[PDB]
């Protein structure tokens, strides 16, 4: 019950911050084909637009 | 028997959605507040600087009066 408010506090802290974005907006861009051919699984696929969950 | 089970009606609601209330004012309000603060500061500074110029002129003419004896 209380963990949703905890996640809301964390997302208020980190997501909207501009300094947090400046370290993460254009860092480590991986294409879908290069993620598939490198044996990536999980979030590495799901952050690249590949719809795949076990 | 006795085990760990949920009740007959189940448990209460549990949230899983992002909650950002969007608290604050519009841009026009804060910009107008800043402009009004700037205008108030400019007016107060103009009044105090004119008074300080008059005081400096008075002190300078005091030195003008005191110069020949020195």
């Amino acid at each position: 019950k209380n963990f949703s408010l905890r996640i809301d506090e964390l997302e208020e802290m980190l997501t909207n911050n501009r300094i947090w974005r400046n370290r993460t907006v254009d860092i480590g861009v991986v294409t879908a084909e290069d993620a598939l051919n490198y044996g990536f699984s999980g979030v590495m696929l799901r952050g690249s637009g590949i719809q795949w969950d076990l | 028997v006795k085990q760990d089970m949920p009740p007959v009606g189940g448990y209460g609601p549990i949230d899983y959605k992002r909650n950002l209330p969007r608290r604050g004012l519009s841009g026009y309000s804060m910009f107008a507040v800043g402009i009004g603060a700037l205008l108030f500061g400019y007016w107060s500074m103009m009044r105090w600087n004119r008074e300080r110029r008059r005081l400096q002129i008075e002190d300078f003419e005091a030195r003008i009066a005191l110069m020949p004896l020195l």
